């Protein structure tokens, strides 16, 4: 069908006459697969990703389809999938997929996505209680590294109210997904879809591992459930965009990310919200350093998100699990979403732990006594029993209304 | 960049007259204690003086 | 008409000649367009309207009229529009729009513009009394990501009083279309132009979405009235004119960015403002990329509007609502708009503010006497009474007589 | 080819041409290539800071930052002497406010630190200038007089 | 078999049909040979391993090949061995080498690694006491310069329980090698296989040189035979495939470092675990930007500090943050309960040592610091010894059980 | 031979079909050399050994060698030597050196190297009491701009002790070759060897002058006896090397540098040290590009050279000469040559060192009670010792027993 001209190191040519772009071709003497990027005349560059050394001068090509697609159906529930859309495991034969979805989809008419005002359970106190999420709200919890990043995303899969959970994980190595999937039981993988992909794996992978997920739960939410996605570091994601983009050659502009990277991110995850028929609440994650505290795509997901969550490390050093920075984080459909009564006692207990900040840093200064301020004393004696409302143990789940029960408790 | 090197004396100072202030009372329980209230005095109005040397020290670096 | 030697992933290539530059072109075998961005002896490079990921080599390009023009009437009001120009309600009946026009204009004779010494009330307690507007001017709201923009856009648009308001969304999250929609009353939408696209649309009509509005904006200005066109990221047309830009060949001269994005920048912040028949007030929001005010497009921005608002995360996380930082916010028809008692008064509160935060260290730690300079003193007495003077929520409008009796009162 | 635009506005053998040109900055630093390049071409700069501008000290001009190159021929060696003594005090002002912003400065050991707390006042409101209001040059010049010493 | 264009520094470009990336071709007047980066549609861009000086327009390339695989048998025991896989010196005869395999080989997929049983001893006597490892387990070691890690890795080549033990001194200096070599007996020659490369060989064998000692120990890993591979400053494997990859023509992303480096790295390190067939025991030395991606890599990290290397405490290892990850999989819960007390008692000292630098600490009561002071030297004598001191796994179990008491 | 086609700045381009690398050509209308640096199929690059002042077009070539070769000796004592080989001083007769050799040899065979055990004694304090150089050792000296590099060479090739010395002065001011002989008695003049050339010289004599010196070094170490080799400043052959390359078209890499530049200096900078008889121990000045760290030709310098002694100018600052940061400084062969009780009063009065550089910050701030540090107490007490002991001037030479006793009563 076509032949290869010349290999640029990472990118080729191959003769091919009018051929169509987004397309995915099979190199005939191996099983190895390249996707098209750029159309010439007749020579079209041609993206490869898994083996390059292995190519001549006249190393033919095959044709499968238009656009690149994914197998999906109902039998996906309890499956660790390639980022490619692949079954991984060979213990199983692969069950009926009877539906023939692709990857780049679009979000809904925005005159259809409605406003969210109903509550989305999730069983950390901290979470539900102070901040609230609402079903079609896309979280971003910004962690470091030995925070309880896991640990908590581990509470979010087991205690959630949702119907399906569709985890990804996108750059990992095997000792980290095997501790991740082994740290959530048989109950929460029985309803569970797994996209997972490692480190070792090529970049064009890394990439469609969101699109993957994404395109798993806009299938099970266009049958009309609430589905929770859990992408897992969407800065790995970033990384294997970037490389990418670098590797198709385009100038980076923002940090050392191509305009591909900034490009990409919302039309990945604008389309994780509310849809005329069931909904999808997302929750992304990105690793913050102490290197960059500049890091482009923290601001840009927190520019395209709504509502973040922040896991600091001081609140890691003294024993405080999870290791939420309230008032440092925020939720922005919170307003709509609880009731008044509710949203007012939740202001007064973030207003009670910010004034016991600054009053613990004025009372072992030497001038403070109890007497003189109101709102001090209250926060003063409240203390320890907003410590036991905040901190929560892994095995101890908690309801919607105990949650509720116990912070109209803690306020006054 | 060597003034972030002097709050983490002034607080190890801190932490040095707080624990001296937890082995004094610690000891105001066994009994000279009016002579021993005598250090507490000193080392808890000292701790209030290295408390404030701090806190307009850790403000002094964000106005630069 | 001409074939396509090229397809680059944002820039096609177009064997066709007598190409007249600024004309647009259907792909005559699907129902996308194209306009030309330059041309060369036979061989246009121009950009498409949809996305690029279906195309191929010998695909020919019939021709359309020679320049992109969107049709316009009076019966926008209330509607719903797309960046293009096409409307997005589908069950509402497609308006019949008599006249059409192109979205490029040159702005008002310079000697014909006005000098603007009329009060513009946003409702905002702070910009009314400290800072003010005139009715002509062309403010901007400075801040980082998720730092109070959209919010403080609601509460100035339900405390403005013009007579069409039109409100460009640009590239923004695609939930906030109902969101904008249901805190406004049907007295103020069926005066109301929405001109809306989302951040998944590809990088011409998120750029192109900014010169309907104003077109739009300024036929209602020429029928000869004064509107208000809010504009929510003018930095997200910065950037699409920047991937477009570079896509095309252009050096990166500052911080990322063409020199196209900053000569394109000023005739659209140009031809808002004031004119012989009618004005436009026009309220920019522009994304500083980190929490800097001094961002490249930030600051361009800047040079450009006469009068800017800054708001600042520092505030934000302290619960300073609205953040306005009253030091790097100023508006350059503050002394024009207002009477010498509200000028002095203005200015001397701005000043016992910049006093406290003079000395607030020293309350801190308790080492401030009282009686040694009257100016720190009138500041301490009356700080408690500025902060609630500044802060309001978002429920609260308060008339302009109420904001400058309590803006004498607390100035002393 | 900004050379050969600035260097055309200068004395002459008839006639002259006082010229004053503002250079905008692509960010607060002055050390912009279009700075660096227009001041190293002008014969005198006036650098507006907005610290001062924020602190509501119009017009901004920081002291320190600018100069002036033909002054020392322009102006007497009485005047020359206030005006050096003024930007000093100006200087030390600068460098005494952290200090005493903290709460260290007791009055009394530097003999300037007290001169230049005591003329604060009179330097602040000799500097600061409202938009409507213009000075004659005698009156600059005893006000100058009155305020540096 | 094709003729040269010209010559560009260190990039030859050739006029050729047909040939593969990765394919060594053969200057064949000279005897020097040079092998492919990139083809063009009948030229093909190549680069030369040795010097380029000699070379004219329309020097011959003879095929000799398509892919570099070594001449590898099991007569290469107590040999030197280039990164190519040719000899070294010319006293010695090439002996019969019947195979020959090619540098890659794709590793398991790490969804499904196994477990580790079945402690391998080292030799020096504080790991193996306090922080043990097992047969398949890969090691990586973090020393400095200067800290004495040469013959802390001659001391555990000496007194090892594995059969072959291959090393590759991949970069080293000039002297370094007899340096080394110096300190291993004969005894332990007969039983090493050592590829060598210094810094004057070119960049391309100085990054085939790992690739070269990681295939050799599969080959004895397929024979029944427990195999301990050693590479040495994995960091100048890591700046020589830079160097070739930014010769061939790529820009760097994190540090100065091309991606082929991050994709070849993993591939390198992924390999070499625990199989059936009597695995083989990784030990791979980083000196102190992608210590961070090797040391969230594999399994165990061990410490050599210059702060602990300024007094005569050899080997120069700190327990207080150094770790094998596999301990309870491999020694029994007495032993490790045992080690790990013993490291608490070790990070207890130096929180009470500054704290007895100054006049204020006592007894009465805190039981884990006052044990230290007067159970100290025999942890200090415990956790050192000298480069000719063997210790047995036999002693080191009950020695420790009568330290902790 | 062939007609060359045009003159750069730097470089040749001539016609010469089947032309080798490294063969010289005259040029026949004006008798000057030029070597070929480069083949294009055609077309030649050529660098000549002068500078170009008439070059017409279509001037012709003649075949003269196929490599570069000097005439080496015995008889080369005493006498001053360009890049070329050519003696540059011209009063006196021309003496006879019998053998050819060329330039490019190749390090001797690592297994047949000696083992370096005895030390080189160097003259200054610093680097005898606390980084001892061995006979064979290759160490470098790494600064900025005129920190003290060359005077520090003064300062060793005064007190030094081996039996013939080659001294390469490469790219720096002709001031400076009688500064060198001023300090150079006649009982090491009469075996010294200085290969001069002035950084106003054309590139490739630049570019040459180290590998003559070390093939000078090369023949009296073949002779079999210790030869000390001094190079000042080769970071002027790397960039001479990259001023000649990257006009050959050839890419940058690192810092302007191409390829060639580290492949060329490795085998450089390697053919000195041990050897089956004889051994050259050798001294290389480095230039550093800023003072920074990420210097692309510093830092693989001190990778591939066995000991380093770093001068910072911020002891420069302090008027601290010789500025050497002992910290920042390192000799790999020490320990193997030192005894023992060396290695200890060397490692602990560096361990002096580095302590009072920052007990010196709470000694100035009044924090220190006498006693409760007493590591550090010892050293305040002994700072006068070690602060005579490490600076020393420039005509302060000792020899090694005094160096040994003083650091003893130092230490003690
Ligand atoms: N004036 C305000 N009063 C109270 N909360 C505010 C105000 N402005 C912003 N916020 C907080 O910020 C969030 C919305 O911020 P927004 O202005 O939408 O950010 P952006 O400008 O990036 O769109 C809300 O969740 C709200 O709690
Ligand atoms: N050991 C020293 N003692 C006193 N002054 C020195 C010493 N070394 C350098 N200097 C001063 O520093 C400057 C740099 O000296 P030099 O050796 O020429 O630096 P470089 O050769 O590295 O440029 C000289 O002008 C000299 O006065
Ligand atoms: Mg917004
Ligand atoms: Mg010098």
């Amino acid at each position: 069908e076509g032949k290869i001209i010349n290999i640029g190191g990472t990118i080729i040519k191959a003769r091919l006459p009018k051929a169509r772009i987004g397309a995915f071709y099979k190199i005939e003497p191996s099983q190895r697969l390249a996707e098209v990027i750029a159309i010439d005349e007749d020579e079209v560059f041609l993206l490869p990703f898994e083996h390059v050394s292995g190519m001549y001068c006249g190393q033919w090509l095959s044709y499968q389809g238009d656009e690149f697609k994914i197998r999906v159906g109902d039998a996906l529930l309890g499956r660790l999938i390639d980022g490619i859309g692949r079954p991984m495991e060979s213990n199983i034969v692969a069950p009926y997929l009877p539906f023939e979805r692709s990857l780049y989809a679009e979000p809904p008419d925005p005159l259809l996505r409605q406003v969210i005002d109903q509550p989305f359970i999730l069983g950390v106190r901290a979470i539900d209680g102070l901040l609230t999420c609402g079903i079609g709200q896309r979280i971003g919890i910004f962690a470091g590294s030995g925070v309880g990043k896991s640990t908590l995303l581990g509470m979010i899969c087991n205690g959630a109210s949702a119907d399906i959970i569709v985890l990804a994980l996108i750059g990992e190595r095997g000792r980290e997904v095997n501790e991740f999937l082994a740290l959530l039981p048989q109950s929460t993988l029985s309803k569970c879809v797994l996209v997972v992909t490692t480190s070792d794996r090529p970049a064009l992978e890394r990439m469609k591992a969101a699109f993957t997920a994404t395109t798993i739960a806009e299938y099970f939410r266009d049958q009309g459930k609430n589905v929770l996605l859990m992408m897992d570091s969407v800065t790995r994601y970033a990384r294997a965009a970037r490389d990418v983009g670098l590797a198709s050659g385009e100038p980076d502009v923002r940090g050392g990310f191509p305009p591909s990277v900034f490009s990409s991110l919302p039309k990945l995850l604008e389309r994780a919200g509310p849809a005329p028929k069931g909904s999808i609440t997302a929750i992304y994650t990105v690793l913050l350093e102490s290197d960059n505290v500049n890091d482009p795509i923290g601001d840009e997901v927190r520019s395209i998100l709504d509502g973040h969550i922040v896991l600091t490390r001081e609140l890691a050093e003294e024993n405080h699990f999870p290791a939420i920075d309230i008032g440092l984080s925020a939720s922005r459909v919170m307003h709509n979403v609880v009731t008044s009564e509710h949203l007012r006692a939740a202001a007064e207990c973030k207003k009670l732990i910010a004034t016991y900040k600054n009053v613990e840093l004025l009372i072992r200064i030497g001038e403070y006594t109890m007497g003189q301020d109101p709102e001090a004393d209250k926060a003063i004696k409240n203390r320890k029993l907003i410590q036991n409302f905040i901190q929560q143990s892994t095995k101890d789940i908690s309801s919607y209304e105990k949650t509720i029960e116990s912070l109209f408790k803690v306020v006054a | 960049h060597m003034l972030d090197r002097i709050l983490s004396i002034r607080k190890s100072r801190a932490n040095r007259l707080r624990e001296s202030m937890a082995k004094i009372n610690s000891q105001i329980k066994e009994v000279e204690k009016r002579s021993l209230l005598d250090s507490q005095k000193r080392t808890k109005e000292n701790l209030q003086h290295v408390n404030k040397s701090v806190e307009k020290l850790s403000f002094a670096i964000k106005e630069h």
